[PDB]
């Protein structure tokens, strides 16, 4: 299953927190800095 | 000094050097080049230990802890600002002008 | 705030007394290691060189590659 | 509520003066932890459906629980969707609405609907979201596109594929599920490398946007000496009254 | 454990694996105490507290293909699983090899 | 691409990789950025429960300016964006300086000596702990509200009295935020029972009293 | 040289959404590290536009520059 | 401390009903382990066997410590944290680096635990400020996600798929694992609503 990645993870918080009316936590921002490993292109 | 640099409007822009030499312009200010906050207190610390600067025990500065902390604050500073204000004119008068 | 190094000398030293220019928190710790008073939520220095190879591995993950080209 | 954290005084209390009245089962741990002071919008109850159902816990023991689906939603686009079962109307309504809270999500009001069909299905419902400058739906999911936000917006849903076309979780649950697929004119212009406006206005510079970059001395006529930059001949940046 | 005019086996069996026991543990209001209150390392890795299966999840789902495709994926670690993995419990031991000695 | 960044990388994992070449008096370049850094983190640094005590206010302060942001963007209706969140991470960078300048005199009256310095920073050690707010924050939203509240007189009295002291950047929203909360009854009946003896019970009777009549 | 074009190309309007998918497409697709040449081509196009999204990414960029062992100079602090 | 006032409350049930029960001690057992220690152990020691010198490690061990201080905050759930936590560390880059610290011989991962256990004091990422040198000698002492040789607690959730297809043996070859309910006669209490797992046993 692939709809629980953190890849979808982070993008369902970013268009979260894009509406303006919720608050992002320090790890969305401190994720967008230093993004999750992927396995692909390797 | 951090309270008038604070409403200077020029400070950011100068060098270290420049209010140095503003402040003091004598050995106490002066570093012998990098200059930054930690050269200024290991040349202190090692005039202390010897004895050539005198430091008052106890914070001077005080705030945050009591609602009443800028009169202990003042109360720490009256001798030392009497001094800075009355020895130039004891020295000026030591001149016998 | 904008305050000159200097001027953040002089505010340090204002801020903490003569204890600013007295023996550091670690040697504190280590005098009531060796007297013998030390509370039991502080972590005692018992290893010089193995505290020494930890804080050196926790530098180390912020030590500066060498970018200098010859 | 805003405030999960802070200053805990001895002398005041942890409530305001000016405070909206809660309900009689609303509870500040509906709301979880990842949440909890973080929603700057209040949000509006919508009931889907009330079902009994019958819970086998033992061979002789057979008890009849209350079923419920719903979704929370508010008009600034953050909306979510939960159904459980319990033994009472009340608990029933807390644990969906708890269950709405923890998979909510959220979209882009910039033109308040989509810009692109958005054609998905789930098993055997399959539900079309396409642009429109109205809101064209049924009230079921009418209301849940006012849920999201979605005032420009069409929706179509085809239940025949269904095994039980008569279930009313599966309005709610193609719904969400074509609004989660949704990308948003944003999202897709950081993708490719765009400006967003450049995808939805029609302005000729944008023109400009679609062909790939070429170079300014090779799409202008050279010169005696070869290719020339086309501000550095007079004739070109001086204009003709001067 | 008193048995109750049961075996002492088939009635720890009952208390601990059936269906109102992990229920009770995840609380349902059974009848009276269908599962063991207090046990530390001794509580299967099943019915933990940071386990990432819940029944109470799982009732409103009345097919097992519901189940296998809403529910999320289970919690791998937890204390417990730490515990039995200090203990080597994660897997049974292996017991004396049947397969060719005899069926006495 | 064997370039001078490329092989700075590759010696720096190739020392790193593993125990032996990264010990003290080995390499002068790493033992200079250490040495410089315990130089930074020996003026730095605070004893362990001034430490503590700094985490739990930085902590407190934190969501109490994080509270602040909340309460304004409720009250206008407008929305989060990037120039909020950067507004709001100055002033909890700020904040937090300060709360360092603040403790910096905890933690030199703690390693002092005496016995009333080192029993005043146990007790702000003890009341950080614990969780319980300070008195400062609470005259500090006082004087600020008498500061927006008064005429200019009273407005350019209180600014210069206090442009000299350190006072914290204190929105307008942590002021409502302190002001607009209730007060409790059982601290108030506490004190009305500690500070006045039976006179307090009569009182607090007559209060009930009121409180049941204005119930009928 | 691709973002140092693209920071001072104004040929077309897309060059700083061109320059984000370009660092984007360097760092996780083609597996590169972005050095210290790679920082300073992207902030210096990310400190001209006037968003607020942009100059927070400028500074995030900064700080993870901090954070990965690349210390800040003259140019950083430009 | 929560943890002292339910001890407090345990041997005050203790000596009132003279025996001891099953609900005082199943209280105390929720109250000693609602700490989160264990993932942030978890990510600690997954940092522990990085490079420090390498530019990836660098990455991987800013992104594991970044999750163990939101863990840590509150702000992430455990599920969400734990698939973060999987997808960081079934990357061939991580596994790669692992089996380089492996070929090495004198490894940094002993000074790499004693340092998480110094930043967990430092932060406040524990209960007590002197436990996560207990939970260190915990950590080595016994079996332990310390000990496996890659950093991680050995479970087969935490490693590859195409590492675990010719090693074990499951249900058919060539995510949520049920049993199909041909088997009307699996056990006493088993059925088509127990789930099974590829590499333990939790019952």
């Amino acid at each position: 299953n692939e709809k629980y990645e953190p890849w979808e993870h982070m993008k369902r918080m970013g268009r979260l927190v894009g509406t303006g009316f919720y608050i992002p936590p320090e790890w969305y921002n401190h994720f967008r800095m230093f993004p999750p490993i992927n396995h692909n292109f390797q | 000094v951090w309270q008038g640099e604070a409403n200077d409007k020029l400070s950011p822009y100068k060098s270290d050097e420049e209010i140095a030499l503003e402040n003091d312009n004598t050995f106490f200010s002066s570093l012998s080049t990098r200059r930054s906050k930690f050269d200024y207190l290991e040349k202190w610390r090692d005039m202390y230990r010897h004895g050539t600067l005198e430091v008052p025990e106890g914070p001077t500065l005080n705030f945050g802890r009591t609602p009443d902390d800028h009169k202990e604050t003042m109360a720490a500073l009256v001798r030392g600002w009497y001094q800075r204000n009355r020895k130039e004119p004891a020295s000026e008068e030591e001149l016998k002008r | 705030k904008a305050l000159s190094p200097y001027a953040q000398a002089l505010r340090h030293v204002a801020l903490r007394g003569a204890t600013a220019f007295g023996p550091g928190a670690k040697e504190m710790e280590l005098d009531m290691l060796r007297k013998g008073t030390l509370p039991a939520d502080y972590r005692p220095p018992v290893q010089g060189r193995w505290d020494d190879t930890i804080e050196r591995w926790a530098y180390a993950w912020q030590f500066p590659a060498e970018e200098e080209q010859d | 509520d805003l405030y999960p954290e802070g200053f805990q005084w001895k002398h005041k209390l942890n409530t305001e003066y000016n405070q909206w009245r809660s309900n009689t089962w609303l509870t500040p741990d509906l709301i979880p932890k990842e949440h909890r002071g973080r929603f700057l919008c209040n949000f509006q109850l919508n009931i889907v459906a009330y079902d009994m159902r019958v819970v086998k816990f033992s061979p002789k023991d057979h008890r009849q629980w209350i079923y419920c689906v719903l979704y929370v939603g508010s008009g600034k686009g953050i909306a979510g969707w939960g159904r459980a079962v319990a033994p009472s109307t009340q608990e029933a309504k807390k644990e969906a609405i708890r269950e709405a809270f923890s998979n909510i999500i959220a979209v882009d009001l910039e033109q308040e609907g989509p810009m692109y069909p958005v054609r998905v299905n789930a098993d055997g419902v399959r539900v079309l979201l396409y642009p429109a400058r109205r809101i064209v739906a049924n009230f079921r999911v009418a209301d849940i596109l006012c849920a999201f936000g979605f005032q420009h917006a069409g929706c179509r849903i085809n239940l025949k594929a269904t095994n039980n076309p008569k279930s009313p979780t599966h309005t709610v649950e193609g719904v969400f599920e074509a609004v989660k697929a949704l990308r948003s004119v944003s999202e897709i212009a950081a993708s490719r490398g765009k400006v967003p406006h450049s995808l939805i206005y029609n302005i000729y510079p944008y023109l400009e946007e679609i062909r790939r970059r070429k170079g300014m001395m090779a799409m202008h006529p050279p010169g005696k000496d070869g290719l020339l930059m086309p501000d550095r001949v007079v004739d070109n940046r001086l204009p003709d009254h001067l | 454990i008193n048995s109750g005019d049961q075996s002492p086996y088939r009635y720890v069996e009952e208390r601990l694996y059936s269906k109102p026991s992990r229920l009770d543990r995840e609380g349902v209001k059974v009848n009276k105490t269908y599962a063991l209150q207090g046990l530390g390392d001794l509580e299967p890795l099943r019915y933990g507290a940071n386990f990432g299966i819940s029944e109470k999840d799982a009732l409103k789902y009345e097919t097992v293909a519901e189940k296998a495709k809403y529910m999320e994926p289970p919690i791998p670690y937890s204390s417990l699983a730490a515990r039995k993995l200090a203990a080597g419990a994660l897997w049974p031991a292996a017991p004396d090899p049947e397969g060719m000695i005899s069926k006495e | 691409l064997s370039s001078g960044i490329n092989l700075g990388r590759l010696r720096l994992a190739e020392q790193f990789s593993s125990m032996n070449g990264w010990q003290s008096k080995e390499d002068p370049a790493f033992d200079a950025y250490v040495k410089e850094r315990r130089r930074k983190e020996n003026y730095e640094a605070f004893d362990q429960r001034v430490e503590r005590g700094y985490a739990a206010a930085a902590k407190l302060h934190k969501a109490e300016i994080q509270n602040a942001v909340k309460r304004r963007l409720k009250s206008s209706g407008a929305k989060f964006t990037a120039e909020t969140l950067r507004e709001m991470s100055s002033a909890v960078t700020e904040r937090l300086a300060w709360l360092r300048d603040v403790w910096a005199q905890i933690d030199a009256d703690y390693r002092s000596g005496d016995s009333a310095r080192q029993e005043t920073a146990a007790q702000e050690i003890s009341a950080a702990l614990r969780g319980e707010p300070n008195d400062y924050m609470r005259w500090v939203y006082e004087t600020k509200r008498e500061l927006r509240f008064a005429g200019p007189v009273g407005r350019r009295a209180i600014q210069e009295e206090l442009q000299a002291a350190e006072l914290p950047e204190v929105l307008d929203e942590e002021v409502n935020r302190y002001h607009d909360l209730k007060l409790n009854m059982m601290e108030i009946e506490r004190e009305v029972k500690a500070k006045y003896g039976v006179a307090g019970q009569q009182h607090w009777a007559e209060l009930q009293a009121a409180k049941d009549e204005e119930y009928i | 040289l691709q973002l140092k074009a693209l920071a001072k190309d104004n040929s077309q309007l897309n060059s700083l959404p061109e320059a984000i998918q370009l660092f984007d497409q360097m760092e996780n697709v083609y597996g590169f590290i972005a050095s210290r040449p790679h920082y300073d081509a992207m902030m210096f196009h990310l400190s001209q536009s006037p968003r607020p999204e942009m100059r927070l990414r400028c500074e995030e960029l900064a700080h993870k520059m901090e954070l990965m062992g690349i210390v800040w100079n003259a140019n950083t602090y430009l | 401390d929560t943890e002292f006032q339910a001890l407090v409350e345990f041997i005050e049930g203790a000596s009132y009903d003279q025996l001891i029960s099953g609900r005082r001690f199943k209280k105390v057992y929720d109250v000693l382990s609602e700490n989160d220690d264990m993932f942030i152990w978890l990510c600690h020691t997954a940092m522990s066997v990085l490079n420090p010198g390498d530019m990836r490690s660098r990455l991987i061990y800013n992104h594991l410590r970044i999750l163990a201080e939101s863990v840590a905050s509150g702000e992430m759930t455990q599920r969400t944290a734990f698939r973060f936590f999987e997808s960081a560390v079934r990357s061939p880059a991580y596994r790669e680096i692992a089996k380089r610290q492996l070929e090495g011989g004198a490894a940094t991962r002993l000074a790499g635990i004693s340092a998480a256990a110094d930043v967990m004091r430092r932060m406040g990422l524990t209960r007590r400020p002197m436990s996560s040198y207990f939970e260190l000698y915990q950590r080595i002492v016994e079996r332990s996600e310390a000990m496996t040789p890659w950093g991680f607690p050995p479970l087969f959730q935490f490693e590859e798929r195409l590492s675990l297809e010719p090693r074990l043996k499951f249900f058919s070859r060539a995510r949520i694992f049920w049993i199909p309910p041909t088997w009307n006669r699996a056990g006493r209490f088993l059925g088509p609503h127990v789930t099974l797992y590829p590499g333990m046993t939790p019952d």
